[PDB]
C-alpha cells in the first residue's frame, strides 16, 4: 500500500 | 525463509515463536528474520542492475519498517527503533553475502545477487561497497511510515556495520530480559511458599508442579539459545577487530541495562535463588 515513487523521493 | 508474500503484508507477534535452534544446527535464527520483507528481492530476474537492485530494497525496506512499526501497535518507542536496527542489519548482510539464515527464499535473492555484482573474488568487496554508499538510504526508506504517516531513532547507530551474530545476539538478550520477569510471575502464582509447616508447594501440588514444568522447558530453551549463539560468536570471531568487545557477554552487558553475568548463568542453569525456592523440594 507504500507509494514506491513517494518512498523513493522520501529516501533522500 | 519459506514465504515471500504472506511476510510482507503481516508479522507475528513478538515472541510467538522463540528463537529457532534446529533448522541450522550452529545457529538460532530469530522470527523477525524469518519474517524479513524480501518480496521485491526475490522477484527481480552493470551499473544499472545495482540501479534496480536499489529500487527494490528501497520498497523492500520501506514495507519492512511499516510492518514493524505495525507491530510495535504504531508505538515509535525503543522497541521500534531496535527492530528496524535489525532488520536494516540484516538486509545488509543479505546484501553483502554474510546472512547466516539462507533459508528458502533466501537462497533465491543470494542467486539473483549473485547475478548482479558477479561472483569472482573481488564480488564481495564491491557488494560490501554498494552496501556502505545505500545503508544510509535504506534506513531512511525504512523509516518512511513514521515519517510519512505516524501522528529518537539513530542514523548513526543503525547504519554502523558489525557482524551479524554480534546484532542477534543483541536482540536475544533484550527477549531474554523481557521474557524473565514474565516467567518468573507465572511461577510465584502458583508456587510461592509452602503447602504445610515444612515442604515447599512443589512438593505436592500439582499446578506448581506444572508450573516449574513449564518454567523449565522455557529455560532449557534460553540455555540452549545462548549456548549456541554463544559459541557462534567465538567461532566468527576467531575466523575474522571490535573495540571493547572481546566475549559474547561483553554484548549483553553493553546492550542491556543492568547485566550480570554470574546472575545470568546463574539462571539458565537453574540455580539463581529464586528458582530453587519455588521449584526445588529439597
Amino acid at each position: 500500500q507504500l507509494d514506491f515513487e513517494d518512498v523513493w523521493n522520501s529516501s533522500y | 525463509s519459506n514465504t515471500v508474500m504472506k511476510n510482507c503484508n503481516y508479522k507475528r507477534k513478538r515472541r510467538e515463536r522463540d528463537w529457532d535452534c534446529n533448522t541450522k544446527k550452529d545457529v538460532c535464527i530469530p522470527d523477525r528474520r524469518y519474517q524479513l520483507c524480501m518480496k521485491e528481492l526475490t522477484n527481480l530476474v552493470i551499473t544499472f542492475r545495482k540501479l534496480y537492485l536499489k529500487r527494490k530494497l528501497i520498497y523492500d525496506a520501506a514495507v519492512e519498517g511499516d510492518l514493524l512499526l505495525k507491530l510495535n501497535n504504531y508505538r515509535y518507542n525503543k522497541d521500534f527503533c531496535k527492530d528496524i536496527r535489525w532488520s536494516l542489519g540484516d538486509f545488509g548482510d543479505i546484501i553483502m553475502g554474510t546472512d547466516m539464515e539462507g533459508i528458502g527464499y533466501s537462497k533465491v535473492v543470494e542467486n539473483n545477487l549473485r547475478s548482479i555484482f558477479g561472483t569472482d573474488e573481488k564480488a564481495q568487496q564491491r557488494r560490501k561497497q554498494w552496501w556502505n554508499e545505500s545503508k544510509a538510504q535504506i534506513w531512511t526508506a525504512m523509516m518512511y511510515s513514521v515519517k510519512k504517516r505516524l501522528k529518537i531513532c539513530k542514523l548513526n547507530v543503525a547504519v554502523n556495520i558489525e557482524p551479524q551474530i554480534y546484532r542477534w545476539i543483541r536482540e536475544w538478550g533484550r527477549d531474554y530480559v523481557s521474557e524473565l520477569p514474565t516467567e518468573v510471575q507465572k511461577l510465584k502464582e502458583k508456587c510461592d511458599g509452602k503447602i504445610n509447616y515444612t515442604d515447599k508447594k512443589v512438593c505436592k501440588v500439582p499446578p506448581c508442579q506444572n508450573a516449574c514444568k513449564s518454567y523449565d522447558q522455557w529455560i532449557t530453551r534460553k540455555k540452549n539459545q545462548w549456548d549456541v549463539l554463544s559459541n557462534k560468536f567465538i567461532s566468527v570471531k576467531n575466523a575474522e577487530q571490535t573495540a571493547g568487545i572481546v566475549t559474547p557477554y561483553d554484548i549483553l552487558k553493553q546492550e542491556l541495562d543492568e547485566f550480570n553475568e554470574v546472575a545470568f548463568e546463574n539462571e539458565i542453569n537453574k540455580r539463581d535463588g529464586a528458582y530453587i525456592e519455588l521449584c526445588v523440594c529439597s
